[PDB]
């Protein structure tokens, strides 16, 4: 019994790990039922196999090798040319290190010298990220890596 | 939980039928898949509360929203429990009732009903074919093969049973019967040579 | 100018929309004869790499998308590739040849009559310097004869 | 990679944001963003 | 029943396989009758090996 809860929770937590690799929050193949409790719980070990059969002919058939994209972004550059508060980046920081306290810009693009920690924060969404290519070839864009 | 609409929404009967067999055979404690869906065949083609297989799954998977036709739905699976019961009593052989379903009781016959009705005068008509088939000996697989075709000719019958081709003959030319074209003829033919 | 074209089908440049357009046809490249037929029976293509020589400063970003728009299409995934910096770009981080899975643009015939079309986007617009200042492409085409 | 690297799975275009902070800069790291002049960032990311 | 439908589409896919990377749309093993309905479907995996 115990192994068994052990057991479904992994498989569990293997199909969660599937959906996220698969960016779909729909696909469920583990429905329960595996404890039989009428027969002491068994027959489980079938139907994970069986499910487990499943997400991975899910995972080998909609597998897509996404396009691979690498973007660099100067944030002197976006600060200035930024929609609503454009600034220079290194005149605010100077400014900012000159005095004791300092904040320019909007929520999610801010730079500020908050406590003895000097903060910019910079919004995914204000990238315009989407507009870097078509649609075209493509339906599930999202990011990976960031150095 | 172990089907759902998906795939359950083909537009192939008889593959709708194949995939719900096993779930039948598990739920009548059936002999084999096959014969799960032989019987569901004959309660299709029976609608007892008048319920084909495309209603009968997509009522399934309702979640019982049904008045009166949710005690059509038990009123079917008795039916199909019924008929299963009968087959085991019967101990009709898998070929048996493979060769039944696919001749649509034309090839076994029918009393003022089309394909048969589920009672007593179809229940005797195929215990008497079982107990033919049990007596028909080593060439039954053979008989049955062209019984499922319409190639049984009376002098092959004849030298199956080990009888008289005259004896065949003046039975057939008494029961009235050019060919046994449905085993109600042939019942007739053999009750003949029986009481001869 | 605002809108342009020359060439012919399978090999032709042109400014579509706000997207500029290269498409070279594989069969037109003339790769049969590079060597002859002897100690080789099935002749077909892997591998493509895109090179971008061009003035390209710090920051600055390439936007190119290579895709195939031949007959026989494999299902989707390496269809086409992403080009960014330029430089020597495969549209992968590592050049692996022993991947689990395939490598885009493999299987491809020798000298398919299908083409390959690099689109460079927002060309109308934001990338006017990047291929004013560009000179030309290169490609490498690591290819198996067996 | 066996695991997931740092910083996936975001959206492409997520309404959240990354926040960038240099602790002891009031206090000992004057001089380092004094002489710094500006953050490059790489960001890969897949379109399926 | 399920399972083996599972790898019987796995089994194609990897004949599919093969023929793309032996560049050659001929060859087949995997010719049916895994499935003998007659016999609840079984003698599938010696065959599928």
């Amino acid at each position: 019994y115990q192994f068994f809860d052990l057991t479904q929770s992994f498989c569990l937590m293997a199909q969660e790990a599937l959906r996220r690799e698969l960016t779909d929050n729909g696909v469920t193949f583990i429905r329960g039922g595996a404890w039989n409790g009428t027969t002491a719980g068994l027959m489980a070990g079938e139907t994970l196999l069986l499910n487990l059969a499943e997400m991975e002919k899910v995972w080998l058939e909609r597998d897509e090798r996404a396009l691979e994209v690498t973007r660099t972004v100067s944030l002197a550059q976006f600060y200035q040319a930024l929609s609503s508060d454009n600034f220079n980046l290194t005149e605010k920081l100077t400014q900012f290190l000159r005095e004791g306290k300092g904040n320019v810009g909007a929520s999610g693009n801010e730079l500020k010298l908050s406590n003895r920690q000097i903060e910019a924060s910079v919004r995914l969404s204000d990238l315009k990220i989407f507009s870097d290519y078509p649609e075209s070839l493509g339906n599930t864009r999202q990011l990976k890596q960031v150095s | 939980p172990s089907i759902s609409e998906d795939m359950a929404q083909s537009h192939n009967r008889e593959l709708q039928a194949e995939i719900l067999a096993p779930f039948i055979a598990a739920t009548l404690h059936l002999a084999s898949p096959d014969m799960a869906r032989y019987i569901l065949l004959w309660t299709d083609n029976l609608r007892p509360g008048g319920l084909d297989i495309a209603g009968f799954m997509t009522l399934v998977l309702k979640e019982s929203l049904n008045a009166n036709e949710t005690t059509q739905l038990v009123q079917f699976c008795h039916v199909m429990a019924q008929l299963s019961l009968s087959v085991q009593t019967l101990r009709l052989s898998e070929a048996e009732l493979s060769v039944l379903v696919i001749s649509g009781f034309a090839v076994l016959g029918a009393k003022n009903q089309p394909a048969g009705q589920h009672n007593i005068d179809t229940l005797f008509s195929l215990y008497r074919f079982h107990q033919w088939i049990n007596g028909l000996g080593n060439p039954g697989s053979d008989t049955l093969d062209m019984l499922r075709q319409q190639t049984l000719t009376a002098d092959r019958l004849a030298s199956v049973m080990g009888l008289d081709i005259s004896m065949v003959t003046q039975a057939m030319v008494s029961a009235g019967v050019n060919q046994l074209q449905c085993w109600q003829d042939i019942n007739t033919v053999l009750q003949w040579i029986d009481v001869a | 100018e605002g809108k342009g074209n020359v060439g012919a089908s399978g090999n032709e440049l042109k400014l579509s929309n706000r997207q500029i357009e290269a498409s070279v046809r594989l069969s037109d490249l003339k790769i049969f004869s590079d060597y002859p037929e002897s100690l080789g029976n099935t002749r077909q293509l892997k591998q493509v790499s895109v090179t971008l020589p061009a003035l390209v400063g710090p920051y600055e970003d390439i936007r190119a998308v290579l895709n195939y728009g031949g007959s026989i299409v494999m299902p989707r995934g390496c269809s086409a590739i992403a080009l960014s910096h330029g430089v020597n770009d495969s549209g992968q981080f590592m050049l692996d040849f022993n991947d689990s899975r395939y490598l885009p643009f493999e299987g491809i015939s020798v000298n398919d009559s299908g083409s390959l079309t690099l689109s460079f986007p927002d060309a109308t617009d934001r990338q006017k310097a990047l291929l004013e200042s560009l000179s030309d492409i290169i490609l490498h085409i690591r290819y198996t004869i067996r």
